[PDB]
DNA sequence: CCCTGTCTGGCGTCCTCTCACCTATGATCATGACG
DNA sequence: CGTCATGATCATATTATTACGCCAGACAGGG
């Protein structure tokens, strides 16, 4: 990675491989020009310890470091634990077509719908709007449609009301504890910059309104819209899966 | 009497306890510690002189050369604070040191050096502290925070219960040096005694007692008493003192003097001990089985054979008695090894020892230190003398020697920094005494065992580490060169010293970035007692007890102001009156209650002196003399509260505000809030934001003026006098003559700090609050700062609140606000963003900043000038061009997508050599013109003050009333006047005037040099353009507002004016809260604050009514006097009969928007006083007005509570959190979207959300949620084509990060594949 | 190990007159070697060494297609293999 | 116990996504152990349908065509 | 502390009383912090040990299930039979004490009407089919699980019940905490279980067993009191 | 070989936001000035 | 014209410990 300062603060792996190749080339040269009897041994010890620093740093006695106290990262520190490929990149991923803001009340909602801003609904639902523009014939190519929805002209709000209409979104509170923590709503466009969320539903999220933040996701494909309508809609989950108590208790 | 800014708006003050010690200067920890650090300090310690006299003289490797120390000196900084923050340099001062080199001769190191050389040398740059208590490291104002750590000295801990799973407690005795090797004595379940050094391998403890050259006979002489057996004609008689027999069952019938004393099968009672010591029984008779297991003390040798009869510390058998009996020994010395009294811990320890003399012990210690190498007697002596017994590698401080003498019951608190033999032997004696059952262990969290480091001591330690590295270099270049030809600047180099101190002030765990968006946040971030950092504990490891308030935090560390979350109780905040002791502990004031009378002398107690005495509580009633009016008074004796008698008390608290900190003493009615809600209220009061026009608190605590003046945001007058010229830029004070120097004629100029960027992107402004011609006193505010008003502290604004449920829009914690609030522009905060653009140096050539730019037209370039940089004043949108930049390819700086603003300030810095373009020359001419005008006005204004002094002197003694203004004004000296003090004073003013002339010449030349020169910059950058956008963010549904008690809330709907519940007068309420947050979240103080705020506004409305009708000053005097008396025995006692009919009109001009009321923390306004003040206004007594509705126009039943609450806007806004992403950039190593908001990123669909979608039957939603939308690149381009063509369908593929998992597992020796 | 490897009285005597070969080294700057470039407009590829200058420059082997033009460079200028 | 019952599986990807990855991958490396994606979390790793909801009908179809 | 806080929040609190309140409050906050730190890891380990168990058949075809009786600590009956045998398929078909008369067949889901008909006849112990005693290889059949919780009908073939089970156990882990004779109340018949008793000289019944459990059978069949009886205790009955 | 103590390996919540920081020191070579 | 001094540019890895805690399973100590 460049740090935009004329220098490369390198990753730890290139440092480790560079140490192994330095030590290995010096050992090839020392086996070339003959080792002094009981001498071709210290260099092989150094090579073994450099490879043991590369494959799993810190498992052998005291680990190495580049700067300054922190031990640098080997391969087994990229597979294991947190900050590794199993728990940070493969089981939970960062996801396109998503957004997040601060929640609020708005009690004029039916319980299968939530308020969602015009700016968030315009930025989540961009390629739907592109498809409706070049399907109705208001832009020739994709670039004219992109510049139309960047300027936000007076026709794309009608396009946006024609793409929101029967299309669920997934609302998500950030510590998801049980399976009612992800639910699916049908959006209503709001002038403003917050997510208006039905009050009874906030019994299941364990969410007050003292600065809580919720994240919305969009189901792209068709089967995911049917799963966010038949399986995950806010009217269906009125009973908890822990017991038979209703979760729509008026608070 | 009152100061003149205290006759502007005198705050009404409830409160009953008459104060005796005012609030000290709140920034005394930082300033006093760093003043202790850097100052010319004789008699050795403390300061830099301690390091320079402990690491010097560097003497060489037997080359008879020596680099000794003389003195040091800091020159002036090249840059003052403002130029340093603008440009970006450290605010440092060069540390010149006078070092001396001496070089001894041959055969006489006690002989004469042939040559010396003493000279000045440059080393390091230590950063100075500004007057606010902060450092400027790289243009960013940073604070070093005090650390709370363990006090050096002995410490007798007890590893209770958990070890060995049998309840047998251990006891360890950690000696904690200030610098050097640790030392832990402990036990084991076999009751052996084990030493260890720096948590290494374990040895039996007496191996170090042989290492101090003790024979075993002397060791048993120290650690045990003696039992004497005399062989006198019958059964080997015994000397017996019966105190050892207290509860022991004898094995025979103890008789003496022909009298049976003790029977066999019974124990010796205490009265039998009294019988035996009253009859003075000395010699008793023992059987042959009594000395069957008695342990001998010293070695007995047979005189004939020359052999050893029995070794030392050995039990005696029949044959050993038979050997020593026939050798000629009549005295036998043994030891007393009881079950309860004295265990044989030393004896079992010596039986586990394999060693036998000093040499073997030193070999074993040298072998446990450095494993597996040949020891030598010289190497073992050198190591064991350099562990504990050398001035170099081991040093208790004075704090360490005090705790080490105090916890061993010594007398002298002075000693050497190194240990000795008596010290370790007293540690082992006290450990054996604690194991025996007498004496107590020491807890950890007790604040007599927690020292407070600060900026000075930590900077001294880092500077000392830099000096030991440089002595590791000088011991190099000193005995490996030719002498005499070198000077002591070729040897010592400034790289490790400056690297060490620059790394500490630059990036440490305690040198942290100052949370600066509020005067309160500054003055409570500088007063912080952090437990973390180097030498302390860590957050994710410890623990339970250290996150808990000990009984001795009372009046030292605040109990209620601490950050909730992962570190509660580790980021403690220091209290109000809490100083720091001479050694580093905490101390707090008290009042010496002599036998009857509370004497008004203050008297500082530490944390261990508080425990022995008995302290009366702060609010105890006393009748005008000090006599306690009750005969049972609530006190606390030894960490435990109780009820004591009237005149067994020894101290009383000073004031009732001293348990709390300055964060949580601005909360009115603190005693009514539950402690959780007071914690959340203090923390959110720290997190406020400055509004556009900050008002005042109607219900304060009187602590606002200490927090405002004792911080550094207001412009406090230095010398009092008369104002001469007020302006939005500057303020000129003419100094009064009874405060004024004879020379340096003197009228002061305060250059205020106008609109500039804070660290939290707020707008640190200063507004002048004085009129013209106005008197000001010494120690008084002239210019209000951010969130100040007339010298008070106004964080948020005070608004009309009602507690009622209103149609669901305030459901959980939400807040509902009228449009009358946003129309008045009263939360409209002003933010400033800094946007930088560098001109780097790459291949194909350098870059271009000029406006001849491809791919753009008129509509972009109309807002730029002819040289790329945007104008000053051009109001831009989100996504225009500010700086046009093209590389050998458009890379112009743009406003980031979303923010508006108005460009207020443009800086251009040029690396020297590069051609300045036309706008950089425009800024250079501009700043030349500004600095030229400013220094010329300095000369003109101070010359005007000097000529006014000449006119003031020439009033008498040869006065010329007409002849004075006929001649030009620069010659007012050669007029008719003899040799007096006046011609002497005119000569001194001529000296001052010619000094100002030549000083103005040289300073204007230096300022032209500073403007004209280039600046040292990054490697390979041409010029840096910085542009300051100034957004004005108003309020909207989604911001966070909160009061001062923990009542948070997202504002949920900004209603119109008409819908608000109004009352039967006509006025709409501004904010409708929710009542249901009160009985669960027990913050009942906000309702008393609401009622007292309504009382304050009732008095303000009556003043507005009595003044709008143009009434004469008599009725205003009547009503203001009635509103200022109104209470019990209070402290205020003002009278308006000494305000003289013009101040009363101006005081009523300041009271007409409400009357400010002080309510101190635990001595506040009771309920009956609020009722009597609500009766003075014509408001209802219960505080509740009946309110109509805005929609229906018909009355709400059961009348509701209205009043004024002082609510704060927090800077968790909603157009800083809101974010959305369709398709942006993707990361490089794993093809997933980036993280964050500045990087246009997507929200983490974490692991528990994957579990929650497995928990439904949603399968396609999860498949596209982790294959199509996230990772698979061909899958997502197929998806994007399919979405813009209307075909909702996914082609799945494989995550590319799983292929990264295959490459990382495959890059090992592991062969992972994919079958079939 | 804790102490230095037990050095017997044999290798010491064997290392009393070693280096009986020639230049050898790590095969860097010699008569018929390879060396990659690092600076100049003729960099990006590799080159060969022959007779260098000494206390000034060296000898770069620049060639494209079927022609070659020598360009003396100091070894700092190039990238010693 | 549940951490030992989850580390002792016939599927090394589940026991690798749980606690210590070094011991699980070395034991499955020298044993030549062969996962067959066996349930939910391995299919969350590899990027295909969960065999729980709608993917359960898909997996019955896929296993019936084996 | 032996001297309590005699002041409420409507009146004032002086300095020491507020300090003692601060002891309590900061102890509570540190409990909540480290409590969340343990609770999240408990949910992780449970959803990683279950992780895999999918309702993969429709009838295993066994009989052996567990016995559901109402729990009796020794006071009031804490959890009754309706709240334990709600919606779970019976193991052996329950015969009312009109023996050889079937009340429910042996594969009937016990919804609310059947639970009321269990409460009326005062049924002793409805032996019921549990997940732990199933027979399905590589999964769990549908009848041994029970009602689809959060819905009304029987469980659908497929819903991953290991994950919803592990979340339902670990989700209230935020709420949890971290750091002479036998006296009867009701009236009924007297039952003894696992007792070796004998007659004393006084005419009473004395016990020669530690394993004695006393029970109070009520008027209709079930038990409302149970008492562990020690070794060598002396009964008056 | 049968305990019983020691040792060293594992593990210790989620999501988001902000900020700084990411060398300097020594040696060698070249150029300029002075003798 | 030559030598010396000063300034600028380019080049590599200690420089000469202590304040978590539990569980668990293997490795080894004692008997
Ligand atoms: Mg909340
Ligand atoms: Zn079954």
């Amino acid at each position: 990675v460049p740090l935009d300062g004329g220098r490369f603060a390198t990753s730890d792996l290139n440092d480790l491989y560079r140490r192994v190749i330095n030590r290995n080339n010096r050992l090839k040269r020392l086996l070339d020009l003959a080792a002094p009897d009981i001498i071709v041994r210290n260099e092989k010890r150094m090579l073994q310890e450099a490879v043991d620093a590369l494959l799993d740093n810190g498992r052998r006695g005291r680990a190495i470091t580049g700067s300054n106290k922190r031990p640098l990262k080997s391969l087994a520190d990229m597979i294991k634990g947190k900050q590794g490929r199993f728990r940070q990149n493969l089981l939970g991923k960062r996801v396109d077509y998503s957004g997040r803001s601060v929640i609020t009340v708005g009690p004029y909602l039916r319980l299968h719908q939530c308020g969602l801003p015009k700016k968030m609904a315009l930025e989540l639902f961009k390629p739907f709007i592109y498809g409706k523009l070049e399907l109705r014939g208001l832009a020739t190519t994709i670039k004219a449609a992109k510049k139309m929805v960047e300027r936000e002209e007076a026709v794309v709000w009608d396009i946006l009301d024609e793409v929101i209409r029967e299309h669920p979104v997934l609302l998500n509170r950030a510590p998801t504890l049980h399976r009612l923590g992800i639910q699916a709503f049908e959006p209503v466009l709001i002038e403003g910059k917050a997510i208006q969320l039905h009050p009874l539903v906030c019994a299941a999220y364990n969410a007050d309104f003292d600065g809580d933040q919720m994240a919305v996701h969009v189901p792209l494909t068709l089967e995911a819209q049917l799963e966010a309508r038949a399986l995950m809609m806010s009217t269906n989950n009125i009973l908890s899966p822990a017991n038979g108590e209703p979760i729509i208790v008026p608070s | 009497v009152y100061s003149y800014t205290e006759k502007k708006r005198i705050r009404k003050d409830f409160g009953k306890r008459p104060q005796v010690l005012d609030v000290p200067y709140l920034l005394s920890i930082q300033l006093d510690s760093f003043q202790k650090f850097i100052e010319q300090d004789p008699e050795g310690q403390y300061g830099l002189e301690a390091a320079f006299r402990s690491v010097f003289p560097i003497q060489s490797y037997s080359g008879n050369s020596e680099l000794q120390y003389v003195s040091y000196r800091l020159g002036e900084p090249v840059f003052d604070v403002q130029e340093c923050q603008i440009r970006g340099v450290t605010y440092s001062a060069p540390l010149r040191v006078k070092l001396r080199l001496v070089i001894y001769e041959r055969e006489a190191p006690e002989g004469t050096v042939k040559d010396i050389k003493e000279q000045e040398v440059y080393m390091g740059e230590i950063p100075l502290m500004t007057d606010n208590g902060t450092f400027v490291i790289n243009g960013t104002e940073r604070v070093i925070v005090s650390q709370l750590h363990r006090s050096p000295g002995v410490f007798f801990d007890s590893d209770k219960g958990k070890t060995h799973s049998s309840g047998k407690v251990l006891y360890n005795a950690r000696i904690i040096p200030y610098r050097g090797s640790w030392l832990d004595f402990e036990f084991d379940p076999k009751d052996n005694l084990f030493v260890r050094i720096d948590r290494r391998r374990k040895l039996p403890a007496t191996i170090i007692l042989r290492a101090l050259n003790y024979t075993t006979e002397q060791i048993l002489d120290l650690f045990f008493e003696k039992v004497i057996f005399e062989i006198r004609d019958n059964k080997l008689q015994m000397e017996l003192v019966p105190e050892r027999l207290r509860g022991e069952t004898a094995s025979f019938d103890i008789e003496a003097n022909g009298k049976v004393y003790v029977e066999k099968g019974r124990r010796i009672t205490a009265r039998h001990i009294r019988q035996l010591e009253k009859d003075d029984v000395k010699l008793i008779e023992v059987p042959v089985e009594y000395i069957a297991g008695k342990v001998v003390a010293k070695d007995y040798i047979d005189e004939s054979t020359g052999e050893l009869i029995c070794a030392a510390n050995m039990e005696l058998s029949l044959d050993l008695l038979a050997k020593l009996s026939q050798s000629g020994h009549k005295r036998i010395e043994t030891l007393f090894t009881n079950d309860l009294d004295h265990g044989p811990y030393i004896s079992e320890t010596l039986r586990v020892d394999p060693t036998n003399d000093r040499l073997s012990a030193l070999v074993e210690i040298y072998r446990m230190m450095r494993p597996g190498e040949p020891p030598t007697r010289e190497a073992a002596e050198s190591l064991f003398e350099n562990l504990f017994f050398s001035e170099d590698r081991y040093d208790l401080s004075a704090v360490g020697r005090m705790k080490f003498n105090r916890s061993l019951l010594r007398e002298e608190i002075e000693g050497s920094g190194i240990l000795s033999k008596d010290d370790i032997i007293d540690v082992m004696k006290k450990l054996i005494d604690i194991r025996n059952g007498k004496g107590e262990v020491d807890d950890i969290d007790h604040l007599g065992n927690r020292r407070i480091r600060s900026v000075g001591e930590m900077a001294e330690n880092q500077f000392r580490v830099g000096l030991v590295r440089v002595e590791r270099a000088v011991k190099e270049r000193l005995s490996l060169g030719d002498l005499d030809t070198l000077m002591p600047q070729d040897m010592i180099n400034a790289k490790p010293i400056s690297a060490a101190v620059k790394e500490f002030f630059g990036s440490s765990q305690l040198s942290q970035f100052m949370d600066q968006n509020n005067p309160l946040s500054e003055i409570t971030h500088k007063r912080r007692i952090s437990a973390l950092g180097p030498g302390g504990l860590t957050r994710e490891r410890a623990g339970f007890e250290v996150r808990d308030v000990h009984p001795t935090h009372y009046g030292r560390v605040c109990p209620i102001e601490t950050p909730e979350g992962p570190n509660i109780g580790l980021i403690n905040s220091l209290s109000v009156y809490a100083q720091t002791n001479e050694y580093g502990f905490l101390e707090t004031p008290y009042r010496k209650v002599t036998d009857g009378v509370v004497t008004d002398e203050i008297h500082y107690l530490s944390a261990i002196e508080e425990g022995n005495y008995v302290i009366a509580q702060a609010n105890s009633n006393l009748d005008e003399e000090g006599h306690f009016v009750e005969d049972l008074v609530t006190c606390r004796s030894k960490g435990e509260s109780s009820l004591f008698s009237r005149d067994q008390v020894d101290y009383m608290d000073v004031s009732t505000q001293q348990v709390v900190s300055v964060g949580a003493s601005l909360i009115p009615f603190l005693e009514h809030d539950d402690a959780n809600r007071a914690l959340m209220g203090a923390n959110m009061q720290r997190q406020a934001v400055p509004t556009l026009r900050a008002d005042k608190p109607l219900v304060g605590t009187g602590m606002e003026r200490a927090v405002a003046v004792d911080s550094g945001v207001t412009a406090v007058a230095k010398r009092g006098g008369v104002v001469q010229y007020v302006d939005a830029s500057r303020i000129v004070i003419k100094v009064n003559e009874d405060e004024m120097y004879p020379g340096e004629a003197g009228i002061d100029i305060y250059n205020l700090t106008k609109y500039t960027r804070s660290n939290q992107n707020t707008c640190i402004n200063q507004m002048p609050c004085v009129s013209l011609g106005e008197p000001v006193e010494r120690g008084d505010v002239l210019a209000d700062g951010p969130s100040t008003d007339l010298g008070e502290l106004a964080l948020g604004q005070n608004m009309r609140v009602a507690f009622m449920p209103w149609n669901g829009y305030n459901f959980e914690d939400s807040i509902l606000v009228s449009e009358r609030v946003v129309q008045e522009d009263r939360f409209t905060t002003i933010h400033i963003q800094e946007l930088a653009c560098v001109s780097r140096d790459t291949k194909l050539g350098p870059e271009e900043i000029t406006a001849d730019i491809p791919n753009v037209g008129e509509a972009a370039l109309s807002k730029l000038d002819e040289s790329g940089i945007v104008y000053i004043g051009a109001e831009v949108t989100g996504g225009d061009i500010l700086v046009g930049k093209v590389t050998p390819k458009d890379s112009s700086l743009r406003v980031p997508n979303g923010v508006s603003g108005t460009v207020i300030d443009v800086q251009v810095f040029t690396r020297d050599g590069v051609e300045k373009d036309k706008r950089a020359l425009e800024i250079e001419e501009m700043q030349l013109k500004q600095a030229k005008k400013d220094l010329s006005e300095e000369l003109q204004i101070l010359e005007a003050g000097l000529f006014s002094r000449i006119r003031a002197v020439l009033v008498a003694g040869g006065v010329e009333a007409e002849k004075l203004d006929k001649l030009p004004r620069d010659r007012w000296l050669e007029l008719g006047l003899t040799d007096e003090e006046k011609q002497n004073q005119l000569e001194q003013l001529a000296e001052q005037y010619d000094e100002l002339k030549h000083e103005f010449e040289k300073k204007l030349e230096a300022k032209r040099r500073k403007i004209t020169q280039g600046d040292d910059l990054a490697p390979g950058v041409l010029k840096i353009v910085k542009v300051y956008l100034a957004v004005k963010r108003r309020i909207q549904p989604g911001d966070k507002m909160a009061g001062r008690h923990g009542n948070k809330g997202v504002i949920s709907k900004i209603n119109p004016i008409e819908d608000m519940p109004y009352d039967e007068n006509g006025t709409p309420v501004d904010i409708v809260l929710n009542p249901l947050g009160v009985p669960s979240r027990m913050n009942i103080g906000q309702i008393l604050e609401t009622h007292l705020g309504m009382a304050a506004k009732g008095i303000g409305d009556k003043i507005n009514a009595m003044l709008k009708q143009q009434q004469e000053v008599a009725k205003l005097r009547e009503f203001i006097q009635r509103a200022y008396d109104l209470g019990a025995d209070v402290r205020q006692k003002v009278d308006l009969s000494t305000f003289s009919d013009e101040e009363v009109m101006r005081l009523a001009e300041n009271l007409r928007k409400g009357m400010p009321i002080a309510t101190p923390v635990f001595d506040g306004a009771k309920e009956a006083e609020i009722k009597e003040l609500l009766k003075l206004g014509d408001l209802p007594t219960s505080g509740q007005i009946r309110l109509y509705d805005g929609r229906t126009g018909e009355q709400f039943e059961r009348p509701v509570t209205v009043g004024y609450m002082y609510m704060l806007k927090l800077n968790h806004l909603v157009d800083d959190k809101m974010h959305a992403r369709s398709t942006g950039s993707y990361s490089l190593v794993t093809q997933q979207p980036l993280g964050g908001k500045a990087q246009f990123g997507g929200q983490r669909f974490g692991e528990m959300e994957v579990w929650a979608l497995e928990a439904y039957g949603a399968a396609y939603t999860l498949q596209e949620m982790l294959t199509v939308k996230s990772d698979d690149v061909n899958g997502r381009t197929k998806m994007y084509k399919n979405i813009v063509d209307g075909n909702h369908q996914m082609e799945p593929g494989m995550p590319e990060s799983f292929n990264v998992l295959l490459k990382e597992i495959r890059s090992l020796g592991i062969n992972i594949e994919l079958e079939d | 190990g804790a102490s230095p490897a037990i050095v017997p009285s044999a290798v010491i005597h064997q290392l009393s007159v070693y280096k009986p070969k020639d230049i050898v080294d790590p095969a860097t700057p010699y008569p018929g070697d390879k060396v990659i470039i690092t600076e100049g407009a003729f960099e990006g590829f590799q080159a060969i060494f022959t007779e260098p200058d000494g206390e000034a420059r060296s000898m770069l082997l620049l060639n494209l297609i079927n022609k070659e033009i020598k360009h003396s460079v100091k070894n700092t200028e190039f990238r010693k293999l | 116990g549940i951490t030992k019952a989850s580390l002792a599986t016939e599927s090394f990807i589940s026991a690798a996504s749980f606690q210590e990855t070094t011991r699980v991958l070395t034991e499955a490396a020298v044993a030549g152990k062969r996962d067959e994606l066996r349930g939910l979390k391995e299919n969350v790793i590899v990027g295909r349908l969960i065999p729980a909801g709608t993917g359960y009908a898909y997996h019955q179809d896929r296993m019936r065509r084996r | 502390i032996e001297t309590p806080i005699t002041a409420n929040f409507r009146e004032g609190l002086n300095v020491l009383q507020y300090f003692i309140s601060t002891h309590g409050a900061r102890k509570g906050l540190a409990d909540t912090a480290l409590k969340t730190a343990n609770s999240g890891y408990l949910t992780r380990r449970l959803v990683d040990v279950a992780q895999d168990l999918v309702v993969t058949e429709d009838d295993c075809g066994t009989h052996e299930g567990i016995m559901m009786t109402p729990v009796i600590e020794g006071g009031d009956v804490k959890e009754p039979l309706r709240d334990r045998v709600l919606g779970r398929v019976t193991a052996e078909d329950v015969l009312k004490p009109g023996t050889a008369d079937i009340l429910v067949p042996r594969n009937t889901l016990l919804h609310e009407q059947w639970c009321d008909l269990l409460e009326e006849n005062s049924v002793d112990a409805v032996k019921v089919r549990s997940v732990v005693s199933c027979d399905t290889d590589f999964g769990v059949c549908a009848h041994c699980y029970g009602r689809d919780l959060a819905r009304g009908h029987i469980i659908n073939k497929g819903e991953a019940i290991g994950v919803i089970a592990a979340q339902s156990i670990g989700e209230p882990g935020t709420q949890l905490t971290m750091r002479s004779s036998i006296q009867v109340k009701n009236k009924g018949s007297i039952k003894l279980s696992n007792v070796k008793s004998v007659v004393n000289s006084s005419g009473k019944l004395v016990i020669t067993s530690r394993n004695t459990e006393l029970k109070l059978i009520d008027e209709f069949g079930r038990t409302k009191e149970s008492y562990k009886v020690p070794y060598g205790a002396v009964l008056a009955k």
